RNA sequence: GGGAGACUUGAGUGCAGAAGAGGAGAGUGGAAUUCCAUGUGUAGCGGUGAAAUGCGUAGAUAUAUGGAGGAACACCAGUGGCGAAGGCGGCUCUCUGGUCUGUAACUGACGCUGAGGCUCGAAAGCGUGGGGAGCAAACAGGAUUAGAUACCCUGGUAGUCCACGCCGUAAACGAUGAGUGCUAAGUGUUGGAGGGUUUCCGCCCUUCAGUGCUGCAGCAAACGCAUUAAGCACUCCGCCUGGGGA
């Protein structure tokens, strides 16, 4: 299995309740698609270097995950992540 | 790939001779040892020593130079080739530079010089001219 | 280095070439002379000279040639063995010939061989026939001729063992 | 001296804005390694890390 | 995959520890060639990878020719197991 | 050369590592151009050697805020990298080829070349279906000019982009076929390996494979080439035999 690091920027105005449901939702997407979420933790709430979907602040949340290259967990995360209004942006990278 | 180890041996001697190297090494073979011996006793090289190794052995040749480091060997030419084998009959045995050089000939009596071959009145495959 | 003195050298004009340098005012025509010099006893040389007149050009050519003498090995009336002289375009094959067969050579090669004292020799010019380069090619071949005694000494053999 | 090699860091996380900041100039452009001293291998890794940082808003594209 | 490769090596090894031999190499090249063909049919514009497939095929052909010229009994045994022609 | 054996150096496999704009697919980022909308604002703007066409009081250009869409990826960036060549430059993931370095467990010459065949092959072009910002054959207008079916200017269609299928040609060039071995040195640089120092960092040396520059021997008509040969050799292929007519 390959190791991926997922970092996505949550809109800075999200409620604490909505964030918790949001974070839970995107762990369940990966768990459901054959991926082991080795960790997932809010990193920081930071000013953005430029406007991103109208926002200049964001809450960066990092997920560390493992899964086979064949599994659809990463693709499924990317699909639902783009549609989501709360998630401004995300990047999925392989890590060692 | 290497298709003519004899021609490789002659060229290694030619190239080392050109820059007047003291010694030269080559992968060993029976025919290469035969040629080295003839160069030894005909006065073209100073010595030849053999090294037993794990692959096929190594033959070390000691090149010969006269007073003022004049080259004893002027050049060496491969005559018979994989692409065109050359055979001479006893009466066709060549003389190289009117006898000042030698031709190394492979015969059923062994690998010998042109002088020896026409003494025994036999031909064979012409390996190389040396002068 | 073969010392010109003590030798009775003879001269042979091989070629006289009229050459032109182009100048603002027209053309500066000169003569370039190629001369072979030799003692007809085994020493031969060649030289070139340029001058506004033929006699002056030949003199310079002769003086140059004497400074560049070489000795040719010689067995009787012919050369010890076959040799191929190559210089630039020139390519000269020279072979020993039987006694009395004469100098079967053409062009400038004849001058070199006759002034060197070779009387019987077969040769063929295989390359360009520009006189300067064939003469140069010839001497390159003659400088490759070897004496049996020198070959035997270098190989640590008697002349009989070699032959 | 190659700053990356000196610090003995073999992984260059693009979240490390502190590290990445010394390898961009004023106006935020990537600096040549001939100006910064970093080696060829580390320069390539830095370039990816910086470019990934820009896309994630940790570094600016311009200004 | 190194796991799939090793298990093919053990299935076809001429003896204990035999990694290099016409049977082992040909068999491993056979699953490599089959997998790369599946990739090829999905990625029909991947001409650069296809060249790797062709070199694999020629190497397999060369090793099969060597096996046939060397031991025709082994050659027939192998091609049956791998289903070659 | 044939036959029966043996061998491990060539070649390949295993194991352990290294780098990469190698390829394919699907997404995605910012800068900029253009268009569009809305404020601000007022007579120019644009362009040339000089001009004019053109655009603008039906409100331009500029400037601000947004929206749409296409194409290309600043810096990094480098006789740097990768690829058989053509070629490949934002980022992310999926699939995938090759190469390089150690090791020396395995095979035991299994190799090289390769007519004919097959595959790939810049750009332009062609077919079907999409797209179309910028650029721009054709073309229009304005100039220049003796004339201008040009160079210059203002526009501008195909095309340039995508999918699929054709085409199969280029100063497709290193104008240098492929394989192998051998033959002074110096100095850069890319990826490795090993050791000697260095608290590390790094420096020192040895080495492999690339990539450059300089330069002997040798070669060359000369120019020049020179361990990345055009040197010294062997193998196989392609090709040449005065110019024109072709
Ligand atoms: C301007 N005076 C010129 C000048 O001196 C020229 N040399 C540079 C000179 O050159 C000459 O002497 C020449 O050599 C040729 C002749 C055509 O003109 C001659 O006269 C030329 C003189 O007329
Ligand atoms: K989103
Ligand atoms: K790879
Ligand atoms: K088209
Ligand atoms: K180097
Ligand atoms: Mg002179
Ligand atoms: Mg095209
Ligand atoms: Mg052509
Ligand atoms: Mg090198």
């Amino acid at each position: 299995d390959t190791k991926y690091e997922i970092m996505y920027i949550i809109r800075p105005n999200i409620d604490e309740e909505a964030k918790t449901a949001l974070v839970e939702r995107f762990d369940t997407i990966l768990k459901d698609n054959g991926a082991e979420v080795i960790e997932s933790k809010d990193w920081e709430k930071r000013r953005l270097a430029y406007e991103m979907n109208g926002f200049r602040e964001g809450i960066y949340h990092i997920v560390n995950v493992t899964s086979p290259s064949t599994a659809g967990a990463i693709n499924e995360f990317d699909r639902l992540a783009k549609i989501n209004d709360d998630i401004i942006r995300h990047m999925i990278v392989k890590v060692e | 790939v290497m298709t003519d180890p004899i021609a490789d041996f002659l060229t290694r001697i030619r190239n080392a001779n050109m820059v007047k190297h003291e010694t030269l090494e080559v992968p060993a073979s029976k025919i290469k040892r035969d040629i080295a011996e003839i160069l030894k006793r005909e006065g073209f090289i100073r010595d030849v020593e053999y090294i037993e190794d794990d692959k096929q052995g190594v033959i070390r040749v000691f090149l010969k130079y006269g007073k003022n480091e004049e080259r004893v060997i002027t050049n060496l030419k491969r005559i018979s080739k994989p692409g065109l084998r050359a055979y001479v009959k006893a009466d066709e045995v060549p003389k190289v530079l009117n006898g000042l050089g030698i031709a190394i000939i492979s015969t059923s009596e062994g690998v010998i010089t042109d002088k020896e071959a026409r003494a025994k009145n036999i031909g064979g495959e012409v390996i190389a001219y040396v002068w | 280095y073969i010392d010109p003195k003590h030798l009775e050298l003879e001269d042979r004009v091989v070629a006289i070439n009229r050459v032109t340098k182009v100048v603002k005012g027209g053309r500066r025509l000169r003569f370039a002379a190629l001369v072979v010099v030799g003692d007809k006893n085994g020493h031969v040389g060649f030289g070139t000279g340029k001058a506004q007149e033929v006699p002056e050009a030949i003199r310079k050519a002769i003086e140059d040639a004497k400074k560049n003498l070489v000795e040719v090995p010689m067995v009787g009336s012919t050369i010890p063995h076959e040799v191929i002289g190559v210089f630039g375009g020139g390519r000269i094959l020279m072979k020993p010939a039987v006694e009395g067969s004469g100098v079967a050579a053409g062009g400038p090669v004849r001058a070199v061989l006759e002034l060197a004292g070779v009387a019987d020799i077969t040769s063929k010019s295989l390359g360009s026939n520009t006189p300067i380069n064939v003469v140069r090619a010839t001497v390159e071949g003659l400088k490759q001729l070897k004496r049996a005694e020198e070959v035997a000494a270098l190989r640590g053999k008697s002349v009989e063992e070699i032959i | 001296v190659d700053y990356i090699a000196a610090n003995h860091i073999e992984y260059i996380d693009y979240k490390d804005t502190e590290l990445l900041k010394r390898f961009i100039s004023e106006r935020g452009k990537i600096l040549p390694r001939r100006v910064t001293g970093t080696g060829a291998k580390n320069q390539r890794k830095l370039t990816i890390a910086i470019k990934r940082a820009r896309i994630m808003g940790l570094l600016p594209f311009v200004s | 995959s190194q796991e799939r490769k090793n298990e093919i090596i053990k299935e076809y090894a001429r003896h204990e520890g035999d990694t290099g031999s016409p049977e082992v190499q040909i068999a491993v090249l056979t699953e490599d060639i089959n997998q790369l063909n599946e990739h090829a049919r999905t990625h029909k514009k991947d001409h650069h990878s296809y060249r790797g497939l062709m070199k694999k095929i020629g190497h397999r052909r060369n090793l099969l020719a060597y096996l046939r010229k060397t031991d025709i009994q082994r050659y027939r045994e192998l091609i049956q197991r791998l289903g070659l022609r």
